[PDB]
RNA sequence: UAAGGUGAUAUGAACCGUUAUAACCGGCGAUUUCCGAAUGGGGAAACCCAGUGUGUUUCGACACACUAUCAUUAACUGAAUCCAUAGGUUAAUGAGGCGAACCGGGGGAACUGAAACAUCUAAGUACCCCGAGGAAAAGAAAUCAACCGAGAUUCCCCCAG
RNA sequence: AGGGUGACAGCCCCGUACACAAAAAUGCACAUGCUGUGAGCUCGAUGAGUAGGGCGGGACACGUGGUAUCCUGUCUGAAUA
RNA sequence: UUUUGUAUAAUGGGUCAGCGACUUAUAUUCUGUAGCAAGGUUAACCGAAUAGGGGAGCCGAAGGGAAACCGAGUCUUAACUGGGCGUUAAGUUGCAGGGUAUAGACCCGAAACCCGGUGAUCUAGCCAUGGGCAGGUUGAAGGUUGGGUAACACUAACUGGAGGACCGAACCGACUAAUGUUGAAAAAUUAGCGGAUGACUUGUGGCUGGGGGUGAAAGGCCAAUCAAACCGGGAGAUAGCU
RNA sequence: GUUUAUUAAAAACACAGCACUGUGCAAACACGAAAGUGGACGUAUACGGUGUGACGCCUGCCCGGUGCCGGAAGGUUAAUU
RNA sequence: UGAGCCUUGAUGUGUAGGAUAGGUGGGAGGCUUUGAAGUGUGGACGCCAGUCUGCAUGGAGCCGACCUUGAAAUACCACCCUUUAAUGUUUGAUGUUCUAACGUUGACCCGUAAUCCGGGUUGCGGACAGUGUCUGGUGGGUAGUUUGACUGGGGCGGUCU
RNA sequence: GCUUGACUGCGAGCGUGACGGCGCGAGCAGGUGCGAAAGCAGGUCAUAGUGAUCCGGUGGUUCUGAAUGGAAGGGCCAUC
RNA sequence: UAUGAAGAAGGCCUUCGGGUUGUAAAGUACUUUCAGCGGGGAGGAAGGGAGUAAAGUUAAUACCUUUGCUCAUUGACGUUA
RNA sequence: GCAUCCGUAGCUCAGCUGGAUAGAGUACUCGGCUCGAACCGAGCGGUCGGAGGUUCGAAUCCUCCCGGAUGCACCA
């Protein structure tokens, strides 16, 4: 009794997984409660289309991820106007909010959430490397400087 | 009566044999069972008197397709 | 078509006709009580008892028409239960029963024969049931042949006891 | 041909052989007019719980026999030009 | 007629008349007959049609061997001088007849088996609703009033009216005897007999159907029929018997 | 009291009583291919079956045979694989 | 919780002994920074003899191996057997708990003027019960039949070539 | 003492049975045994010691093989 | 965390027999707090704004202001509890 | 007609579970002690159903039989 899952019933798998199962299971329980659907030509193709469509969604998002990445990765250095450090020690911290605004003015929009200030909170003055977690895995890299106010 | 509503199976008659080949008249009746089939289109349970062989064809043919033939047959499910 | 004629037992009476509305024959209509599928309900068949509606009036009634069930279709309404569905009420069609054999199908004996008797025979006969027609059934090769070929089905004579 | 006529009728009678007949209804067949009905060509498609199998029976002349073929009550179950 | 044997006192027949039993189909063998003859003959069917056509087939002229095969030979066997079966010998088609076979198979006759129906107006049981049981006895429990007990118990009297109680008509049964036995009557009558308020009896309806019913049980009863009703059918069952 | 209507009315049948046994109620059982009905609109102080047959005194011994009941280790054993 | 199988490891005394040589071979090879032997008991099993070996231990050693042994050795590699310890797998065996099939001759609602039926709600039961096919047992409960002949009638007795 | 004639294929002609059948048989062919040979041996002095057909089993066999090649199955022989 | 004694060795003492560390370890089962990592996810949030419609408020209920509503709202901590 | 299994002091049985060599209870003798009961321990009482195989070795494994049993089949 081949049947296509609509959810993660017990150990049968997850949504969209044709599996051989004893007739009774689906003939009177899985199907009349809507937890799964019989594996028939029409239904299986539609689910496989849904499968490949989410794969295309995954492709498209990860494709646009590398887009943002390169857009700003290759150089694209930005600097902000921070109160003159005066012989060093900066007069303030450069936070996620401020650093996101800087790259956003450059064009490459970034939300502070994505920003990940490595090994510090941008306390010194002058040049300081940065990084951005553009995607769920893709890592970037940008050079940011500081000057007078 | 003992008639399958899907396949139309009805009682048939035959012989009991023996080691002496003696023949006595008997009847073969279908393996009929009253089952409540879930029809998705009407979101309802419809009870049918089906044979065990009929149960197999319902999965293969679909619940809607068999009922369409039944309406053509005028079996009054 | 007609000079005769009112059926028979079966006379008689009283009459009708005779050149074409006597009678007789045929075609087409009209009428067609009651019972009977019987169908408004019931019932011990030829009987009993209604309802509705139209129209009559002498105010006592009266005369027609419709009102079975089932199947199919379409409307309208209509539960538990919100929709629905079941169900319900109408309206259209159709079916009901009878009838000889033949036909198809669903069931299906025993006596008997075997010199008994179980397998077998009788016999898919008798009989019962369902359905149909003037015929029915079958029927246009997933057939046969045998290395050559034939080309649906049905029926007859052989093949052949 | 037959039948009838007071006993056995070719020529007595009814008929028979032949030759004819329908206002109306209707059968059959041909033609024809309407109402449906689709012909031809190309490219496709090619009947699945089925065939087959196990079990129990039945039908084939063929009684399970070494028994093909057909129908299936039961349990399974393909290939598909 | 049947028998070893019948005047037999074994069966049959009152008599007459009428009716009443060797047939039919197909196939096969034999005889007779006719035709043709190493050939004979067609069947269905066609057909103005008992003709003719149709030789599809059938039988015969070649057999031997399980068969393949061989062939006036062949088989048997390794092989037969052998032995078995064959080789000189006319058949075939009609008609008639004698037989056989399958059909009821000369006719009449079973007790039964099977199938489908009709019957509980009789009877058996049950169900519903009604009715009937003169009269005369016996006198339970209980009750009352006394006597007795602390109270009972117990006892007496009087009331009471219990019972598959008693005697006995209707009613119901049917034990004995006589008659009757081609009856008044296919089960009764006469004189007696048992029960007779009950497990009683009865009216009118209803229900149970044949391998079934019903049965206070006899294989009883189920329409004068019961160890398997009646009617029709299978069916002209079968009958080494008369 | 009942019985062989139509040759047998009895010592036969029934009988109250007694005992055994089955039956927990969708009861056992019975009639029904089945549905269902009776049992019973009852519930073990009930119902069915069997034998005995008021009452009185009593109802002894045998479980080898045949049944029934209980047990389930082992032996044997069908369809199926 | 059985069990067929998954792979691994491991197990293997006649005696003689070289003895934890199961057998069967090839077998002077073996041996080898990959750590020479190797220490630390690593334990198990086993003769409790011995054996392999858990991670380190150190730094070149390491080993076929004659009397004997059937055989020549846990030197050696291949192939099987046994003993099999674990390993997945594939089938079952019970037990427990579910609900969703199925049951309900439980309650309630509706169809509905209804002790039928159907539907709904709920409770209980529940992968049983129950039913179908197949199959073992039982089965005068019900059928169809058999149950010989000769014979100083038959039966009994005796007889049957 | 030596041996397997308790031989294989056949069989003129007879006997005896209603039949099925049973019995006797010289001689012939091929191969044997015992005898030096003539010769004898196709079980036992003879007459009882037995069971038809169907069905199934075993061995053998160029007989058959349902289109063909096989095979199954059947036939024949031996035999249960 | 539990098992775990040959009471390991080693350490130290020693009446040189021992004891002591100490079931401590090793080993053998077991578990993964938090810290590692990853993925979710409250609460702090009330607000005003834009609209709406009505009401009060008027000469006109225009103006407002009060209701209700409608849409979109905002969290420094915070890669939060 | 096969298939399986069994055969061991006189007896009842372990089989010395399948080759590195026979055990018990009972029977019997003696003894222990003791009138017999009744108790105990020694001893005696088997070449392993028989005949072929295999190996250095089997009553034990292989072949063949004998006797016994249970199974099958089963319609000359
Ligand atoms: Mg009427
Ligand atoms: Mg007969
Ligand atoms: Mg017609
Ligand atoms: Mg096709
Ligand atoms: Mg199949
Ligand atoms: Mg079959
Ligand atoms: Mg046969
Ligand atoms: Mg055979
Ligand atoms: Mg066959
Ligand atoms: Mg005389
Ligand atoms: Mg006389
Ligand atoms: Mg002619
Ligand atoms: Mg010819
Ligand atoms: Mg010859
Ligand atoms: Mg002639
Ligand atoms: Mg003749
Ligand atoms: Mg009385
Ligand atoms: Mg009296
Ligand atoms: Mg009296
Ligand atoms: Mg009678
Ligand atoms: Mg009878
Ligand atoms: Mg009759
Ligand atoms: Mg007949
Ligand atoms: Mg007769
Ligand atoms: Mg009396
Ligand atoms: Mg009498
Ligand atoms: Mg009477
Ligand atoms: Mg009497
Ligand atoms: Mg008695
Ligand atoms: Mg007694
Ligand atoms: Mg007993
Ligand atoms: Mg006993
Ligand atoms: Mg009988
Ligand atoms: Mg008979
Ligand atoms: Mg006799
Ligand atoms: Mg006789
Ligand atoms: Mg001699
Ligand atoms: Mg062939
Ligand atoms: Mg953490």
């Amino acid at each position: 009794m081949q049947v296509i899952l609509l959810d993660k019933v017990a150990n049968l798998g997850s949504l969209g997984d044709q599996v051989n199962v004893k007739a009774g299971y689906a003939r009177n329980f899985l199907v009349p409660q809507g937890k799964a659907v019989p594996a028939t030509k029409k239904n299986i193709e539609f689910f496989e289309a849904r499968r490949a469509e989410l794969e295309a969604k995954l492709a498209e998002v990860l494709a646009a991820a590398n887009a943002r990445a390169e857009k700003i990765n290759a150089l694209e250095t930005v600097t902000i106007a921070s109160k003159a450090g005066d012989e060093g020690k900066l007069f303030g911290s450069i936070g996620t909010r401020d650093i996101a605004d800087a790259v956003t003015a450059a064009g490459v929009e970034v939300a502070k959430s994505e920003v990940r200030l490595p090994n510090g909170v941008l306390r010194t003055t002058g040049e300081h490397e940065v990084s951005f977690q553009v995607h769920s895995e893709v890592f970037a890299k940008v050079i940011v400087n500081v000057v007078a106010e | 009566s003992r008639v399958c509503q899907v396949t139309g199976k009805r009682p048939v008659t035959g012989n009991n044999r023996s080691h002496a080949l003696n023949a006595t008249k008997r009847r073969f009746l279908p393996n009929l069972h009253s089952h409540r089939f879930w029809v998705e289109s009407e979101k309802r349970f419809v009870t049918l008197r089906v044979s065990a062989k009929g149960m197999r064809v319902i999965d293969k043919k679909g619940i809607d397709t068999v009922l369409a033939e039944l309406r053509a047959r005028g079996e009054k499910y």
